[PDB]
RNA sequence: UAGUCCGGAUUGGAGUCUGCAACUCGACUCCAUGAAGUCGGAAUCGCUAGUAAUCGUGGAUCAGAAUGCCACGGUGAAUAC
RNA sequence: UCCUCCUAAAGAGUAACGGAGGAGCACGAAGGUUGGCUAAUCCUGGUCGGACAUCAGGAGGUUAGUGCAAUGGCAUAAGCCAGCUUGACUGCGAGCGUGACGGCGCGAGCAGGUGCGAAAGCAGGUCAUAGUGAUCCGGUGGUUCUGAAUGGAAGGGCCAUC
RNA sequence: ACUUACCAACCCGAUGCAAACUGCGAAUACCGGAGAAUGUUAUCACGGGAGACACACGGCGGGUGCUAACGUCCGUC
RNA sequence: GCCUGGCGGCCGUAGCGCGGUGGUCCCACCUGACCCCAUGCCGAACUCAGAAGUGAAACGCCGUAGCGCCGAUGGUAGUGUGGGGUCUCCCCAUGCGAGAGUAGGGAACUGCCAGGCA
RNA sequence: UGGGGUAUCGCCAAGCGGUAAGGCACCGGAUUCUGAUUCCGGCAUUCCGAGGUUCGAAUCCUCGUACCCCAGCCA
């Protein structure tokens, strides 16, 4: 009755903290806004938070909702 | 499923056709659409849904 | 027999009973009796004690039983080879770890809370003790 | 306009007389007063809620809102988003109005008139009542009705017990028994 | 409000055999004729008969 | 309450103007005065203000807080904000319709050169 | 041409008479109420001429209590191969 | 075969005839945008009206909702309502993620043309993750690209597509 | 409408349990940056040739099994 | 300097609840609505024209710890590496070291601009 | 033990998720000296028990019960 279960998508932080990367560089491909989109980061349609500016990651706690943003600071 | 498929063809003279899905049963009007025609390049009424 | 009215998974995985216990004070009544071996308890057996601890001590006195099973156990039946899924929910446990009071007792003198507490304690697996309500 | 007149000289005055409030606007005041006609049985007709949604037209002087249902529920055998009630929210100068009608010619038109209940009050001041006739409406005819359909009247004023809206309404003198 | 969706709602005057003479608007659109008003209605003279029964 | 439905009606545009990182001109009408104010992108620091308030203003009007009150503090926000050098922001209605006299103030302010 | 100015049951109130006495449990009257019932399924009955049908009246029993019983007359058929 | 959780040892991945569930679609609005709004449940009062259909008020806080499983999300709503609409565009794409590969996914920006909005802006489908099938062979529309002497044509290619 | 050794929602106080519970949360591991010493470039890319794709036990974390097996299936050494 | 309004930082030592106080200006309720605009009914909301009246509600400020919230020190649990035992579980050396609880803290702090009063 | 089927008026047996249909019986009337036959009228199961999905369950799902059918093998 049992005996199925999905491929593994291989979720979670792609870049961490301090780590350089380029424009366009997937941060987080995550699942819902587990992590939203702070300074210089999109977040795409299935909530994959990508580099939109050059520089370095940077993890956030911001706001009313102690929300989890990911800035890029410009370097 | 149940749900057909139907060409969008262009309203000017080119060939140019959207292909999509309607429900034909529930939905029996056709699916009028200004999508836009590459050929003419300009935004052209579709027709046809089949 | 105890055993949850109503679950939410059929089956449980087998994993570990390390570390010490949480209930640990004698806390609703006056005298307990306290594991001192690690063990599981079923329901038989917690049910097998508590009849001689109520005999014991007559109709009289107050107790509780502090350990509730929640814990299903599945066996293979007999003949039946390796594989071809889990078992069947036979009985249900309780994990007991060194420091759990399994049992509370009150309203009966000290001696005889010692009588029924050595006459249930030859019904469970676990080295046990006798504890008393000590004040903070 | 007549009552909003009689309100704003003698029942602001007569209430400043009789509860001990140092604001002229801590008195109580007439919010609303909503006409509910939950019909129920348009479940299986259109015409029949057109009908009420007529009657409660010609009550007050407005166009009613057919309401909808907001849960499905099956001990009634409806479903949701289906139109079940029609309701008109009368504020303003068409409150004093048909508070005017109300008290001084429909409430005497009742059948075997007793007496309008003290204890219909929600706890926060709100009164609300049932009509079981729409006859007693002197706008209905009497030769064009088809079903009988009373509705429920509610009072929302701006008390904050119900003993301050016992004191409110009675200054209309609104009958009481 | 807003335009014609409403009934026409225009200024009547009613009158009842108490010699109350009132104007009120009403949706009607014609003038009234009753028999009870609030004044001289029998309320507290019913009440009185209502309890006015034993003995 | 009323305020606080304001609030939450201004809060996606006020986001996503401090997510684009433009300089705002944050509106707010009250039922005797508007206030107007362009705030920095940080959005912290204003730069200009007026408002009706400001006797300046409130002397050359009939009544402060109507149609004709909100074009002269448009017409004064453009002109201080020229004077500082300010001249492209995004208009932050602050979760008023732009309909009435936000209207009034934010024409006035687009006829006196301010560019949004 | 209507459940109607049909039908009067049922019920409330107010009474009269008889009788020691009308509650169980009379008869009649007045006001009010106004059911069922629109010609009756299978089946079944009476009648051959002053008959059936229909309309009233009287009497016995009886203080009072008949839509029954026993009598009396009025109008008055159809049909019998 | 594909999706979700756990096993799975706090990055990813990770097995068993291990424990539990789902998919083989739906939608021309249930998509785009603009403007607005905020649930479940319970208590009280109220015509028929009832434990539960509508109305009004209060408590409550998202215990609700999300087209369909589960998980992660969601108030700035991703939930609910309305106006106008076709961006459910065409050519590309810095850079990344993910696979042995075939492949799959995310994508700011550039050009052409468009919708909504006053504007900043947002829109290359849907809250996300399932809703699927390589190649061959062949069908239909477009494009002289080819077209075995030559001009055509047949057939082939290329683009769309079944 | 009058009585009642019976059960009991919600709320409050106290007590436990959870792989598919979390308003908390390590050690470790992993990713990234800088620095010193050490290491026969130990690293990466490209090219020639492979073999191998039956693993076994032992520690630690687990599933299954009966916390049975010199059992079975993983992770890591 | 005190008060009020706007936009932020910060995200419960910041929120709740109970009590007191404020209106010259500001703010809020308010007044009216034929117009701009609006209600799947209703100027309730939205919007417009105003300013008579009240600070009742709202909002701000000041108190008050009943609660939420923060929170040591110590000990406990766990755990990396090495070793040990009576080895489904623990112990030793060593490095890291919680969660809960306790003492306690606690009814915020602050930047820019604008207006009123002194 | 597994797979399949059934449970609906006193009995046999139809039911499509929004209503319970048939026959025999039973009850009342009639025919008859009386009974059978016959004729005229009726009634009637809230659907095995419990839980769930649904606005709504006899109907769909799960579990238990009771009775049938098929299999329970090679060694």
């Amino acid at each position: 009755r049992n005996g199925r279960d999905s491929e593994a998508k291989r979720l979670g932080v792609k870049r961490f903290g301090g780590e350089s990367v380029l424009a366009g560089s997937i941060i987080v491909r995550q699942r819902g806004t587990k992590f939203h989109a702070g300074a210089n980061v999109g977040c795409g349609r299935d909530h994959t938070l990508f580099a939109k500016a050059d520089g370095k990651v940077k993890f956030e706690v911001k706001g009313p909702k102690n929300r989890k943003f990911i800035s890029i600071e410009a370097e | 499923g149940i749900r057909e498929k139907i060409k969008l063809v262009s309203s000017a003279g080119t060939g140019h056709f959207y292909t999509t899905t309607k429900n034909k049963r529930t939905k029996p009007e056709k699916l009028e659409l200004k999508k836009f025609d590459p050929v003419v390049r300009q935004h052209v009424i579709y027709k046809e849904a089949k | 027999m105890l055993q949850p009215k109503r679950t939410k998974f059929r089956k449980m995985h087998k994993g570990r009973n390390r570390g010490l216990a949480q209930g640990t004070d004698v806390s609703f009544g006056s005298f307990g009796l306290k594991a001192v071996g690690r063990g599981r308890l079923t329901a038989r057996q917690i049910e097998a004690a508590r009849r001689a601890m109520t005999r014991a001590v007559k109709r009289q006195g107050k107790i509780w039983i502090r350990v509730f099973p929640d814990k299903p156990i599945t066996e293979k039946p007999l003949a039946v080879r390796m594989g071809k899924g889990k078992g069947n929910v036979e009985y249900w446990v309780a994990l007991i770890q060194p420091g759990k009071v399994l049992y509370e007792m009150d309203g009966v003198p000290e001696e005889l809370a010692r009588e029924a507490f050595k006459l249930a304690a030859a019904k469970l697996p676990i080295k046990t003790t006798f504890v008393t309500k000590t004040v903070m | 306009a007549k009552l909003h007149d009689y309100y704003k000289d003698e029942v602001v005055k007569k209430l400043m007389t009789e509860f001990n409030y140092n604001s002229v606007m801590q008195v109580p005041r007439v919010e609303k007063i909503t006409l509910n006609m939950g019909v129920g049985e348009a479940i299986a007709d259109k015409k029949l809620l057109d009908n009420a949604a007529a009657d409660l037209a010609a009550i007050s002087g407005q166009k009613p809102l057919i309401t909808k249902a907001r849960k499905s529920v099956a001990g009634f055998k409806i479903r949701q988003g289906y139109p079940i009630g029609c309701k008109v929210t009368l504020r303003g100068e068409r409150m004093w109005e048909f508070f005017e009608r109300l008290i001084t010619i429909a409430v005497p038109r009742i059948r075997d008139f007793r007496g309008l209940s003290a204890k219909s009050f929600d706890g926060r001041g709100n009164y609300s009542m049932g009509v079981r006739e729409q006859i007693i409406f002197p706008e209905i005819d009497y030769d064009k009705v088809d079903r009988v359909r009373g509705l429920d009247i509610t009072i929302t004023t701006t008390a904050k017990s119900d003993e301050e809206g016992r004191a409110l309404l009675a200054a209309f003198d609104f009958p009481f028994r | 409000m807003k335009k014609d969706i409403h009934p026409k709602y225009e200024e009547i005057t009613a009158s009842c055999s108490c010699g109350n003479v009132m104007k009120i608007r009403s949706t009607v659109g014609h003038d009234l004729n009753l028999d009870v008003c609030s004044k001289c209605h029998p309320f507290f003279t019913g009440k009185q008969r209502d309890v006015a029964t034993g003995g | 309450d009323k305020k606080s439905a304001r609030i939450r009606r201004a809060t996606r545009a006020r986001r996503k103007l401090q997510e684009l990182g433009a300089t705002r001109l944050v509106v707010h009408r009250t039922p005797r005065h508007i206030y107007a104010q362009v705030i920095a992108p940080n959005g912290s620091e204003v730069l200009v203000a007026a408002s009706t308030v400001e006797k300046a203003i409130a002397e050359q009007l009939k009544y402060t807080g109507n149609k004709d009150a909100a074009a002269a503090v448009g017409k004064a926000v453009a002109e201080r904000a020229l004077e500082k050098g300010i001249k492209d922001v995004s208009f932050d209605r602050s979760g008023f319709q732009y309909h009435g006299r936000v209207q009034a103030l934010a024409d006035a302010a687009r006829e006196a050169g301010l560019q949004f």
